[PDB]
């Protein structure tokens, strides 16, 4: 298989993505959810971890770590501490609105994912750390969890398997940083959402100091479909090391901004011109695309023509796949205003723990605020580049990286527009 | 013995498992720079001044928090270790106030000294600096929170050694502030020791304020008599007048702290 | 019958400000007994 | 916008706060979601519960959450000042939150911020004099394909125009509660000109299930 995309509706994992079917238990059981869950759980942890490792599932949260290799870190004998699957439903990334759709429209798929993943990792309970802004989605998921407790699908003797497993929902309180897994762990523990340093990875010391795996809503909700359909079925999509399907959020300057489930290595132009109705003003009106939400660097129109929407082809396009949140920016966009508003987001959403993010993201926001007006001299472009390189890899979590990278992409692909901004400032003010 | 072998700049050293990178470099006589690490407080890892290159690793590690794995070669003086130190010192000094003449910490400032030893000689910060509202935590500790570099030694001392739980961080990002959030008075029997471990002049001694300056003081090593603990102290004088009383480290008595009556 | 034309998720139009917490209170009877660390708090 | 507390006569440690008894049963249900010995993990819900009863957080709700969870009060003040939802000043009855990050800015959130400002006669951060509307300007709310959008107290109002948000403020001032949805033709997040996917009926239970299961 050399061409990708054009995913059929029989291959969709997230049927009822759009809210057109019943999200409750009667609607979910007639779409395939909770089918033979007892038979999956009674095949033990090793079979489920083998199905996830065989599927080539990489972490849908945005980093793309191998999910079965990640979840096998819990597969070890206990030492008195309980074990916890913690589901990352925070989703603070600008551009990203897919986990909201999973929680709002396919909640039992997430609950069965919690059960299957927690059985795979020996977890006692599931904390679904949901965004506090998603109040309707959290009450929606709580109604589904009540339907799962009353059907005997979770809790004491889950699905008739003799495995006891609770599913808790924890609401956030308005922090983007509480999507990061250790800061999310600190936020569940009743503290400020400040990221822990690594090591200890959360499989050693996680929530309450227990063994813990934090996993995205999307990489959890696909796991019972992987265990039913087979790992080879999931691995038959996308390129190699880029297996499966993916939810995409096309937003910004397209005709039809939408969430859509697509095969992994689909071209960006095919995705936009098929599911989004194209760029406003046609494809020739395209200026730039932030491929995967705010933390990934932008790519210009010449790179968007041939690139594939998986992890490896976007790393080769010197950006990241990220959360697969495609923000489209047409030729009428002030791109420095957009990237500076993005860096303004990153300084309003930065917890303040370590020095390079706490100081340098505010200092990058001040430099970007002068760059929008042109109130600068061109030697401050390169300086800002080095400022980004002083934040990148020097911080605790990757929010410092996620604030350095849009600056780097903007400079790398749009230095002359910055320079002409500054020189027209210099000629109209001096 | 189950000692693992690590390397500091190629020099082999046998360390106990669980030892951090900073302690392994301490064992060869190298002192990694630090602001939030303190050997009598818990590990914070939030100033990033101790970032050091492990070779064949494309990312510096917080040496105060990272444990040594067997076979690491800690490059305490490689080029990217020094670039990390200069970058982190640049961010520490970006919003820091130009108060070095009017600051009691001047001459005995960790921030000044390892700005001289490990950071750049000049500035690229062409912006306006933040200014933090001061706090009132008592008659012993003068509080000038613009000088704060958010190392949280306040909070770890007050929580872990003094056992008080009144200091904390409010806010988020660059607007994050250290304080009690209310008009509350931090009066422990060990409250003046936060003057010692604050690396900057954000917490200073209100009785000692402005009177002396560290290079001109003479340091007489002596004994506390305010109790029968027998704390080891430095009576620092100047021209025949007692200026202040600092602690001496004695591991078996007063580890490096003194009481407020002693101070 | 099959229907793909309406939006079936109309429940959240009727949620109040205590919907989540009353649902958690309803769920409290179903749950497994919590583990204990052996002390009342880390300050005990 | 400050992160130190100054005792005013309406915000002081003797401002009357106490939970209702049904809120105490809700707090018992919250604390039972966490292991014994980690009651402090219930700081964030219970404090938010204190905001859902009182509308905002004086510093006696913080002290009550610190007292009934046996945590120090500074550990509650850190949570209350870290997280952007805890209102440490009394907001109006409808707390309008306009998202102005880049996916909502590219679909003209500035027009709707301006329309709310010229409908309410206030600007960002102010409250209307009848204490009904507090207009602030927030970051990404996770409704990016439904740009531009706002949030009112629990609800997302999506795919907005200036006329739509004027109509929403009209039927908020009339006492009614509007529908939390996209004000365009679509329902939740689908492509607006018809479905580009999922047009088939779902296959049902047992489709594609591998052998040996
Ligand atoms: N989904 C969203 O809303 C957002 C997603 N992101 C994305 O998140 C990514 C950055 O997140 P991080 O978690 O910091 O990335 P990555 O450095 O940490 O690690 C990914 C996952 O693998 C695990 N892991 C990695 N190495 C491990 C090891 N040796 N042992 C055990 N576990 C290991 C980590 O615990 C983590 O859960 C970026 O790609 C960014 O685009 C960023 C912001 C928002
Ligand atoms: C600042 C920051 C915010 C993050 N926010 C989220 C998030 O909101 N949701 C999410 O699933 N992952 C988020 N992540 C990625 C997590 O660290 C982690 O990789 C993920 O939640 C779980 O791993 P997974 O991809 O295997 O599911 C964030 C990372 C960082 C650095
Ligand atoms: S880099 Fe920013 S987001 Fe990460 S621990 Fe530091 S202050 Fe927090
Ligand atoms: S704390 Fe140190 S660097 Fe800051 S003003 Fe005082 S002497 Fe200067
Ligand atoms: S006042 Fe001093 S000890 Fe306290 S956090 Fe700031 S720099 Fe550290
Ligand atoms: S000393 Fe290690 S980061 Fe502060
Ligand atoms: S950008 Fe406004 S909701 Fe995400
Ligand atoms: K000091």
């Amino acid at each position: 298989k050399t061409s990708f995309g054009s995913l059929k509706d029989e291959d969709r994992i997230f049927t009822n993505l759009y809210g057109r079917h019943d999200w409750r238990l009667k609607g979910a059981q007639s779409r395939g959810d909770w089918y033979k869950t007892k038979e999956i759980l009674l095949k033990g942890p090793d079979w489920i971890l083998g199905e996830v490792k065989t599927s080539g599932l990489r972490g849908r949260g945005g980093a793309g770590f191998p999910t079965g290799l990640k979840w096998s870190f819990m597969n070890k004998p206990s030492d008195g501490r309980p074990k916890y699957l913690v589901v990352n439903a925070d989703e603070g990334e600008p551009g990203t609105c897919k986990d909201r759709e999973i929680i709002r429209h396919d909640p039992h798929k997430l609950v069965e994912g919690c059960l299957v993943g927690g059985r795979a990792m020996g977890a006692r309970a599931a904390y679904i750390y949901i965004r506090g802004e998603f109040y309707n989605e959290a009450s929606n998921l709580q109604v589904a969890i009540r339907e799962a407790y009353e059907a005997g699908l979770i809790g004491k003797n889950a699905c008739g398997s003799g495995y006891d497993f609770d599913v808790f929902v924890v609401r956030g309180a308005g922090a983007y940083i509480c999507g990061e897994e250790t800061a999310l762990i600190e936020s569940i523990e009743g503290k400020q959402g400040k990221p822990r340093l690594k090591p200890p990875f959360p499989a050693d010391v996680g929530v309450f100091g227990c063994p813990t795996t934090v996993a995205n809503v999307e990489t959890v909700a696909v796991s019972p479909t992987i265990c039913r359909r087979g790992g080879a079925w999931f691995a038959s999509f996308g390129r190699e090391r880029n297996s499966g399907t993916k939810l995409f959020n096309i937003s910004g300057h397209v005709n039809n901004p939408c969430t859509v489930e697509e095969e992994m290595s689909v071209p960006l132009k095919e995705l936009i011109e098929k599911h989004a109705g194209g760029v406003t003003g046609g494809w020739d009106n395209l200026l730039a695309v932030i491929p995967g939400g705010s933390s990934t660097p932008l790519i210009p129109k010449s790179v968007c023509e041939t690139v594939l929407m998986d992890f490896d082809a976007l790393i080769q396009a010197q950006t990241g796949l990220g959360t697969a949140a495609v923000i489209v920016m047409d030729r009428s966009t002030d791109i420095v205003k957009a990237i500076a508003r993005l860096i303004e987001f990153y300084k309003h959403e930065s917890c303040g723990q370590c020095t390079p993010c706490r100081e340098g993201v505010d200092w990058m926001n001040k430099v970007m605020a002068r760059f929008v007006r042109g109130d600068a001299r061109p030697a401050e472009i390169d300086s800002l580049w080095e400022i980004s390189k002083q934040i990148e890899g020097h911080t605790i979590c990757a929010l410092g990286d996620g604030a350095a990278w849009p600056v780097q992409g903007l400079i790398r692909h749009f230095r002359p527009e910055l320079e002409e901004r500054m020189q027209r400032f210099a000629q109209q003010h001096q | 013995s189950n000692l693992i072998e690590v390397f500091v700049d190629g020099q082999s050293v046998m360390v106990e498992p669980g030892t951090t990178v900073l302690q392994a470099c301490e064992k060869v006589g190298m002192q990694i720079p630090r602001f939030c690490y303190h050997e009598r407080l818990s590990v914070a890892g939030n100033c990033r001044m101790c970032l050091v290159e492990i070779e064949k690793a494309p990312k510096v590690v917080a040496a105060c928090a990272m444990p040594v794995m067997k076979g690491w070669n800690i490059l305490t003086n490689s080029e990217k270790t020094k670039k990390a130190r200069e970058g982190v010192m640049e961010f520490l000094l970006a919003n820091h106030p130009l108060d070095c003449p009017i600051c009691d910490q001047g001459g005995e400032c960790d921030l000044q000294d390892q700005s001289m030893m490990f950071g750049s000689d000049r500035s690229r910060f062409l912006e306006g600096k933040r200014a933090v509202e001061d706090k009132n935590i008592g008659p012993l500790v003068k509080t000038i929170m613009t000088r704060c570099i958010q190392c949280t030694r306040c909070i770890r001392f007050a929580s872990e050694i003094a056992g008080v739980d009144d200091l904390g961080t409010t806010g988020r990002g660059n607007d994050m502030q250290v304080g009690t959030y209310i008009e509350k008075m931090f009066m422990s029997e060990l409250s003046g020791n936060i003057i010692d471990i604050c690396p900057v002049g954000a917490l200073t001694s209100k009785p000692y304020a402005f009177t002396a300056r560290p290079w001109e003081t003479r340091k007489t090593e002596s004994i506390d008599v305010m109790d029968a603990v027998g704390s080891n102290i430095v009576v620092s004088t100047r021209t025949g007048e007692v200026m202040r009383i600092l602690p001496r480290m004695h591991e078996d008595i007063n580890e490096e702290w003194i009481s407020d009556k002693t101070r | 019958p099959f229907d793909n034309t309406t939006y079936k998720n109309l429940q959240h139009h009727d949620y109040s400000t205590y919907t989540f917490l009353d649902l958690n209170l309803d769920l409290s009877k179903f749950r497994m007994p919590q583990p204990s660390s052996g002390r009342e708090s880390p300050r005990h | 916008a400050l992160f130190v507390h100054r005792d005013t006569p309406k915000n002081n440690p003797e401002t009357p706060f106490d939970f209702t008894p049904e809120n105490y049963k809700r707090i018992e249900a919250i604390v039972k979601n966490y292991p014994e010995g980690h009651k402090a993990a219930a700081v964030l819900p219970v404090l938010d519960l204190a905001q859902r009863q009182n509308g905002w957080l004086p510093i006696s709700a913080m002290n009550k959450v610190a007292e009934i969870l046996q945590v120090p009060p500074m550990r509650v003040y850190e949570v209350a000042t870290f997280y952007t939802m805890y209102n440490r000043k009394p907001v109006g009855k409808y707390h309008i939150q306009v998202c102005t990050t880049t996916p909502c800015m590219l679909r003209n959130s500035d027009s709707i911020l301006e329309a709310i400002q010229k409908k309410l006669g206030i600007k960002v951060g102010e409250t209307t004099p009848d204490k009904l509307f507090t207009l602030i300007e927030v970051e990404c709310l996770g409704a990016c394909v439904n740009a531009p959008m706002v949030q009112i107290n629990d609800n997302y109002y999506e795919d907005l125009t200036p006329k739509d948000i004027e109509e929403i403020i009209d039927e908020l001032k009339a006492g009614k509660i509007p529908k939390p949805g996209p004000r365009s033709g679509r329902f939740s997040c689908e492509p607006a000109g018809g479905l580009t996917s999922l047009t088939e009926p779902p296959k049902g239970p047992g489709f594609g299930v591998q052998a040996g299961l």
